[PDB]
């Protein structure tokens, strides 16, 4: 029977999109407690994971839990010139696959997609148990601002915690970078447990901060001593989009 | 002989679509309309422009003045104004245009007239099968939507639908319904299904800022139509040869 | 030396404009401001930059004069970071130069120094036959419109009218400049003629970011001088060489 009706097709590609950044082939997974998708990067250190709960759907039907691998590069394609502002999507079960299904408003135009998908049984999703002691709460675009520069100095970003401060610097003895962040310049909450600092691949900061495009609300930031970074923003329309990086020596 | 229009935009959305189609054109400037035809380099589609003299600020032609040009070129001289800002041609000899692109700033090019070789089109009169009125973006999102992944633009005509499809490795169709509202007028007369080339199709897609909707026509073993209605009575229309 | 520009932004625009034509250069450091000051490697521009004390606030030397060199992708490769509402600190040692941004947060950048040639500065002190002021916008609009259409520009004047050109076999376009035409801010000086390099004149259009009023000299066989007003009394000089 399998239909999920999500109300809005940017949003929904925002996280397709991040997922798929590397590689346009995507498995989702339709289960009890709505969609979630999950990558990781060949060398393990970045993992990006959508979760959408049931109750954010319009419409939600699933015989049983199940999984869909498909390839998404054309659907990509074709959706970005999908001139659309407010459209609703789409996505019920073909005897072949999926049938992604778009509506526009002002024009009429309900453009379908066909296309082919192997199902299977579904992935497990889990979450990296660990504790993160630093919070703070701020906007893709700071975000954005942060790698951009981090990259042009260097390969690896260094975060760290000061006095109700947290510290951003990368590069070399030469070229140095330092940025830091506090509340209301710019944060819009900071947290600090204890004390921490860590280490992060700028390249796979760039790419995780890339994967917030399409997500204008607040975004979380998290992590410890040589933990993981933990990203995570929710869409307007509902659904989070969230990565996690692993640290570095 | 002298012309104004007051928005050289317009008039740079119809000199785009020339310009993918042709390297060379001629704007007849005639007692009561700015008239242009042109068959494209390969001699599949034919545009045609309608350009009634109600339209113009300021209009002085007396006798057919041919302004022959490097279509490429007067899109770079169109391309000058941002803003909406009056496009002034005008000629004293056969040999030489003048155009004035007013802004804050009087731009005034004086391009050496072209004589281009044009050829007697053979004129049409051909019954369409099926014609479908929708809007412009919608027909543009149609199609760009469907080029992405072929370049064969399927057409479909029903007694209650259009279809703007692709049928190859991806299956893509863009319906545009009574029901929908989005098929505003609908002429039907037998059901309707052809290809047609995607990137001839694409040239002409700044068509599509000159109206609203586009009124579209095709037929089994016919050409696909593009007619274009403008406020003030403007009339482009693009004529596409099949598969 | 340690000295703050607000206007970050625009100030970036000055140096972005200065790296088209060199690609290393010193900061001067004086009581009475910093000057940047160089050649092109071809010898036909020759720029002079001016920020006075004034221009930044917080202005403070550590010595009579101090000489910072850096190259110019990576200054403007960091200044590239410019935020738009925020505030440039910088400030030097013996080893490296800082950058640090102040708005939404604070941010620096390090750079080290690096040793520029010098000791050789070019001398220009010439009296022109024909000068203009005029509103900085107006010129770069109108030189962002022609660097399209020609790798010469062609500039002359008649009983005070001042016209860029561009002229071709095919086409030749014309702009006229003047007090009455609204365009020019004043205007005098002899009939002259003259022709330069577009690519040149067209990488000074930036400026339009750092300064609102600007002045233009040039005359027969001799540089083209553009002065772009800059806040207090700050200008920055271009002298480009004729044809």
């Amino acid at each position: 029977m399998f239909k999920i009706v999500y109300p809005n097709a940017k949003d929904f590609f925002s996280f397709i999109n991040s997922i798929t950044n590397v590689t346009d082939s995507i498995i989702l997974n339709f289960t009890e407690d709505g969609i979630f998708s999950r990558h990781l990067t060949e060398d393990k250190v970045l993992m990006a994971i959508m979760r959408i709960p049931k109750d954010v759907l319009s419409e939600y039907s699933i015989d049983s839990p199940t999984s869909v691998k498909l390839d998404v590069s054309s659907v990509k394609k074709i959706l970005s010139k999908a001139s659309s502002k407010k459209a609703t999507i789409e996505l019920t079960e073909t005897d072949s696959g999926l049938k992604i299904i778009i509506r526009d408003e002002k024009s009429g135009a309900k453009s379908t997609i066909y296309i082919k998908a192997e199902k299977g049984q579904v992935e497990q999703l889990t979450e990296p148990k660990v504790n993160l002691a630093v919070n703070f709460t701020t906007d893709e675009s700071v975000l954005n601002v942060i790698a951009a520069d981090v990259t042009l100095v260097g390969e690896e970003m260094r975060i760290s915690t000061e006095e109700d401060k947290i510290k951003i610097e990368a590069g070399e003895e030469g070229k140095r970078y330092v940025a830091f962040l506090m509340k209301d310049k710019p944060l819009k909450e900071l947290s600090i447990d204890t004390s921490a600092s860590s280490s992060y691949s700028a390249e796979m900061f760039k790419d995780a901060v890339k994967g917030l495009r399409g997500f204008s609300a607040p975004t979380m930031v998290s992590f410890g001593e040589n933990l993981p970074m933990k990203i995570d923003v929710e869409a307007v329309s509902g659904g989070h989009m969230i990565f996690w990086i692993a640290p570095r020596l | 002989m002298k012309v104004v229009y007051d928005d050289v935009r317009v008039l740079k959305d119809i000199i785009q679509a020339l310009a993918r189609l042709v390297d060379e054109a001629v704007l007849k400037f005639k007692q009561d309309s700015v008239e242009l035809v042109a068959l494209d380099r390969a001699h599949i589609s034919l545009i045609s422009v309608n350009l009634p003299r109600e339209m113009f600020k300021e209009y002085d032609v007396n006798d057919e003045f041919k302004f022959g040009f490097n279509t490429q070129y007067l899109m770079k001289i169109l391309k000058v104004a941002k803003r909406k800002e009056a496009i002034e041609i005008a000629s004293e000899s056969p040999d030489s245009v003048i155009i004035n692109i007013i802004g804050s700033t009087n731009r005034e090019f004086n391009v050496r007239n072209l004589e281009v070789s044009e050829q007697e089109i053979p004129e049409i009169n051909l019954q369409f099968d099926i014609s479908a009125t929708i809007s412009s973006d919608g027909f543009k999102s149609a199609i760009s939507e469907v080029s992405t992944v072929t370049d064969n633009v399927v057409v479909e005509g029903h007694e209650d639908r259009i279809l703007i499809k692709a049928e190859g490795e991806s299956e893509v169709e863009v319906e545009f319904s009574k029901d929908t509202g989005g098929l505003q007028d609908l002429e039907f007369s037998k059901e309707s299904k052809n290809s047609y080339s995607a990137e001839y199709l694409d040239d002409v897609l700044s068509l599509t800022k000159l109206s609203d909707y586009v009124k579209i026509s095709f037929g089994n073993q016919k050409p696909l139509q593009l007619f274009f209605n403008m406020e003030g009575g403007g009339k482009v229309t693009y004529l596409l040869a099949p598969k | 030396m340690k000295a703050k520009v607000i206007d970050a932004v625009s100030f970036s625009y000055i140096l972005r404009t200065v790296g088209d034509f060199l690609s290393e250069a010193n900061f001067i450091v004086t009581k009475e401001g910093i000057r940047v000051s160089g050649i092109d490697p071809s010898r036909v521009v020759f720029l002079d930059i001016f920020l006075p004390s004034s221009y930044f606030e917080g202005f403070e030397v550590s010595q009579e004069k101090e000489i910072i060199g850096f190259k110019l992708e990576d200054v403007n490769d960091i200044l590239k970071r410019v935020l738009k509402d925020d505030t440039l600190i910088l400030s030097s040692n013996e080893s490296k130069l800082t950058l640090t941004f102040d708005g939404e947060f604070t941010r620096s950048f390090e750079l080290p120094l690096i040793q520029v040639e010098s000791t050789q500065p070019p001398s220009v002190n010439l009296e022109f036959p024909f000068k203009a002021q005029l509103l900085t916008i107006t010129f770069a609009d109108i030189i962002d419109e022609l660097s399209d259409l020609g790798e010469v520009l062609n500039i002359h004047s008649k009983e005070n009218k001042l016209y860029f050109e561009v002229i071709g076999d095919l086409s030749t376009a014309k702009v006229e400049l003047s007090t009455d035409n609204g365009t020019l801010l004043e205007a005098s000086g002899a009939d002259v003629s003259s022709s330069y390099g577009m690519e040149y004149v067209a990488n000074t259009t930036k400026m339009r970011r750092a300064s609102d009023s600007m002045e233009l000299y040039f005359g027969s066989q001799i540089p083209l001088k553009l002065r772009f007003k800059l806040p207090q009394e700050g200008y920055g000089d271009f002298y480009i060489a004729p044809r």
